[PDB]
């Protein structure tokens, strides 16, 4: 278990001077010499000198004679190297390494060949100060791929002393990594770059930081290598929005006609907002129902307009009877951008009605001839104008039927007509069809007239 | 004093083939005081030979060395996976230490063409004064290229720091990566920033450029 | 033509002394008396005094009864006025006013009121002395560049921009004086953002007192160097609708179709109003305005009147009403052409009363039109050859395959129809052959 | 002595309206010679009516004046476009010259909101060791404004200065142009600086701003 350790890392100056030592065990300490050997970066092994610990006597290279001192110290089992007036040059690893097992049939010296040797310890002797690490990205541009995938990392320069620790995404992506070895240069600083080779594809979808550190200067930064925007302060301005309006607008609505006269539905008042300022966003509604004030309303959230607005709505579901005897509904709103609370009125059309006369006429024997038939439900004489006209065969709703609106007759009443298409077949299936009028002028405020073939087939 | 010249400089092979290394002297060694020592990167070198022919204790039967007067050599029968390392020669004793400039012993491997990338100067180093202009090599073999910079088609030189990785664990390829460093001042007064690199897998020399600023 | 011209502008400096010229002409300089009338800034006009060309009498205001001097040269047809001891007060424009006729009836001095006046002669007094102005740009954040002169002295001071080549939107604001003695003006100019970066714009300073001229740039800020479709503005004024011709005009021969342009809410403070036209870029000179119409809520309704022709607006030709008034920023533009899309034409279906109907005096004979496009169309009743008078038409209505339909219903005593009168149901529309289409309808 | 008081202030009519203004005295002016002048920013003076009701050579029979002892009246009957202008009545003769203070006849149109803009003050002018900050408000009306400093959320005062333009021959508008003067050491204070306006034509005070600093 013949073992050597010896001291560790250092950094001294121009002028400095240090002093490495090296512990053994596992073998008699003063039954064997120390060699004393470093090596420069890029230079050769260079031998120094030996030190015996049973008498101290050591030979010095003719290169270090004049400045190094071997010293043992056999109580402790350790050999101690010095160097002095350390100049750049003498920058290295400075190992420590045992004589071999005098042998019997050797003669003197033939065991003076470097037995063990220690892990050695570096030693910088350099006239730069402790700094930090520099992290620049070394980005890719949007090249060709060909055949291929993209290639991007980070730049360590300008710092000492090294090491320099780099991963990419806290040590998630560690494939394709490559972390160079460090450059020192002219300046006296130590360079290094860490790149990663990575599917061209995922560039604009996955995230890639990569952590530096640098202990002695207790330094920590982490930098997102993001591809480098193929945009120059592209033209086109910030706060885009405008500004020309006596604050947002109001705009209400009345429930739906068949909502007001059939029950199977409840009556719904919507009242909407616009141009709400993105300044302003903020919007609250008020209700009044002929004064008399309510807070059953529900508010329906905001959404986004095309050109920078808001559309906020609260729908105050009302009632039947209030809407149909002629209840006034006011939806006041204010906005801290309006300079005055705007508020409208909304309530059923009044005036004397007009009970509705409901006729289905059959398709034109000219139409017969086409594959699809209309059948025509004309309604006259009612006022008000809200109605609601549906289509119905053997108990199940039409789809595809269009009704004109109300227009206005020679006598003040309204008039409207529906059409319902289907397939000529259906017609002469004898199928029954009917046409539903809600109003409320009609008894029930419902009527219902016929429509089929006749008799024949 | 006594010059030991090893050879060959770098000496790859795969697992299994026979390895020889050779270590010439300046002088003959009569003394037969030579060793040979293995290193790996971050390790503690270790003795392999002494004495021109004597494995130290640890060493497999595979190795061996022999020699005498000026040539000497170091044998694996057959390379095993732990044995790339770089192996040196020394002659000893009698106030004459000196050793070989080192053989290294790498993986062997199919010839691969290099991967170039080119990265301009970043937006925010140009603050300082400083341009880095990195060229990337990825995962190339052999180890030999040739990277040459042209900032206007003008050969630039002197003005580069290379660094490299060590032979990749997993598929035996070598990284470098270059670097071009110029004053601000010089970066914005070019346009053409190439990046020439020449290989054994490259049947021509492959040019990764770019444009002072153009995306 | 009386003629009353005084000397140029003077510029004194506390207790130093001016004397203001006054030349007469077209008229006999001594048979008038001239007055001296002053306004300082902000202030009333105040009498000085009168002198009398004729005998040299004069007449002074107590105010100024020890430093000022009235003097006239007969000969040289111009009075004078010497004012002394100047204080800062005495900063004014000094006026020279002539007297009216007098004749027999008057009494004397019932004409000593200022019957001609002079453009005025306007001197500055102040301890300050002339200096140069400092040109400092006031540039872009429709926006608006200007320039700053600041700290000068003494007025005026002539700005200018691209030397006299813009002037539309230009306004040099009257100066103010600084506390310090010298002037502060700002000439600024509202410019379409859109040539933020593609013109070229400086103002040409000159300060002739000081023989100071300095010409800047106004060039916006290095912040930045993609227009969407920004939306229009609204002051809330005019508004211009502009309506198709009736589709029946643009089917007959006989009839004349023509598009309308109406501008409502046009403000009682300005009623004019400016109309112009264009057929698919080409201005016409055809169109024709009626009086303008005073609307019940204060404000006027202004109709434009333009005669198309019936190909022309077949074909797809686009008809643009541009609209003027003072009172629009912009003039405003709207544009109409007849809908675009394949002609589909009509089919037309008669429908009898329905037999519920019959019990009634009076029934229902419906037109059924389907399947029709554009939806420009006209529908009419007819029997005997002769037109009917008691029917409405229903709008046209969209279809599920996105035609339109539409329904028309005649209405007539349970009479006629029992009788077996012949009804039909015209339409004239773009797609049907010949433009026209009948069906008939009666009983049995 | 006497003082003569005219009313209103100012008129804001439209071409076609009649106009009336009001010319009250301290004394009863019984010599009946009062008379009327127009004027015209930059033009001389004219005499419209003399002695009270007799018009001046070359006036429209659309002026008429009347009035006895203390109160004397000028009218238009149709106002023209070019009537618009200053009018002052005035007594005279026997050492009594005064003048009334004026009305201003001034072009009635719709209100018009005014487009304020705040200008930053030029580097160059920092340097110097002042700060002008101008707050143009264009092509209003009517005449009258208020606009009122923020200077870093702050009410300012006494240290600004306005400037109005002649209602515009065209629009019919006015353009007002604040000067915010402080020095560069007082500039170099406070973060943003606001300007307030508060028209007719605005129901909510406007007030546009800009970070005081670089873009």
């Amino acid at each position: 278990q013949v073992q050597l350790v010896q001291s560790g890392a250092e950094v001294k100056k121009p002028g400095a001077s240090v002093k490495v030592s090296c512990q053994a065990s596992g073998y008699r300490f003063s039954n064997f010499v120390i060699h004393w050997v470093r090596q420069a970066p890029g230079q050769r092994f260079e031998w120094m000198g030996w030190i015996n610990p049973y008498n101290g006597n050591k030979e010095f290279s003719a290169k270090f004679q004049d400045r190094v001192t071997f010293t043992a110290d056999t109580s402790a089992n350790t050999a101690y190297m010095e160097l002095r007036s350390l100049r750049s040059a003498d920058t290295a690893v400075y190992y420590c390494a045992r004589v071999g097992p005098y042998s019997w049939d050797d003669s003197p010296q033939d065991n003076y060949y470097m037995d063990v040797w220690g892990k050695g310890t570096t030693v910088i002797v350099s006239s730069a100060s402790t700094k930090g690490p520099s992290v620049f990205p070394l980005a890719p541009s949007s090249k060709s791929t060909s055949g291929g995938t993209a290639a991007l990392g980070c730049l360590v320069k300008d710092y000492f002393p090294e090491p320099v620790t780099v991963s990419w995404n806290s040590g998630a992506l560690t494939s394709g990594v490559h972390t160079f070895p460090a450059v020192l240069q002219s300046s006296g600083l130590y360079s290094l770059s860490s790149v990663v080779t990575v599917p061209s594809s995922s560039l604009g979808t996955q995230t890639y930081i990569c952590n530096v550190n640098h202990k002695p200067s207790n330094t920590k930064v982490d930098k997102k290598a993001e591809p480098k925007s193929c945009d120059k302060t592209h033209t086109c301005p910030p706060c885009p929005a405008p500004e020309l309006l006596g604050g947002p607008s109001v705009f209400l609505f009345p429930p739906k006609p068949k909502d007001t006269l059939m029950i199977s539905r409840t009556p719904e008042v919507t009242c909407v907002v616009v141009d709400v300022s993105h300044e302003d966003p903020e919007v609250k509604f008020n209700w009044y129902v002929d004064g008399v004030e309510v807070h059953n309303a529900k508010t329906k959230p905001r959404e986004e307009q095309y050109n920078s607005t808001y559309r906020v709505v609260s729908v105050l579901t009302v009632l039947h009877q209030d809407w149909l005897n002629g209840k006034e509904y006011k939806c006041k709103v204010s906005n801290k951008a309006l300079p005055a609370p705007i508020e409208k009125t909304i309530s059923k059309a009044k005036g004397q009605p007009r009970e509705p006369q409901v006729y289905t006429l059959p398709p034109s024997r000219d139409e017969l001839t086409k594959n699809q038939v209309s059948l025509t439900c004309l309604v006259k004489g009612f006022y008000p104008s809200d109605i609601a006209v549906e289509w119905e065969s053997n108990g199940q709703p039409e789809n595809n039927y269009k009704t004109t609106p109300p227009v206005l007759d020679s006598d003040g009443s309204f008039f409207l007509y529906s059409k319902l298409t289907v397939d000529k077949s259906r017609w002469q299936q004898g199928n029954v069809f009917s046409c539903s009028v809600m109003h409320e002028a009609l008894h029930n405020h419902y009527t219902q007239k016929s429509l089929s073939l006749s008799p024949g087939k | 004093e006594i010059v030991l010249t090893q050879s060959p400089g770098t000496l790859s092979l795969s697992p299994g083939e026979r390895a020889t290394f050779s270590c010439r002297s300046s002088h003959s060694i009569r003394s037969r005081r030579v060793a040979w020592y293995q290193h790996k990167p971050g390790q503690a070198p270790r003795l392999v030979i002494h004495g021109v022919s004597n494995r130290a204790s640890g060493i497999s039967d595979r190795f061996s060395g022999s020699g005498s007067g000026t040539d000497f050599t170091l044998t694996i029968t057959r390379v095993e996976p732990e044995d790339f390392a770089l192996y040196y020669c020394q002659v000893y004793g009698a106030s004459s230490y000196t050793f070989g400039q080192g053989t290294k012993l790498e993986r062997k491997r199919t010839v691969a063409a290099p991967s170039v990338f080119i990265f301009p100067p970043s937006d925010e180093q140009l603050k300082s004064g400083t341009a880095s202009v990195v060229c990337l090599l990825n995962n190339f073999y052999p180890r030999e290229a040739k990277v040459q910079w042209k900032v206007d088609n003008a050969l630039q030189s002197g003005n580069s720091q290379e660094s490299v990785t060590e032979q990749d664990s997993k598929d035996s390829t070598y990284s470098l990566s270059s670097t071009l460093t110029l004053s601000k001042a010089d970066y914005e007064k070019h346009k053409v920033y190439a990046c020439e690199v020449t290989h054994q897998g490259l049947r021509s020399p492959v040019t990764k450029s770019f444009n002072r600023g153009e995306c």
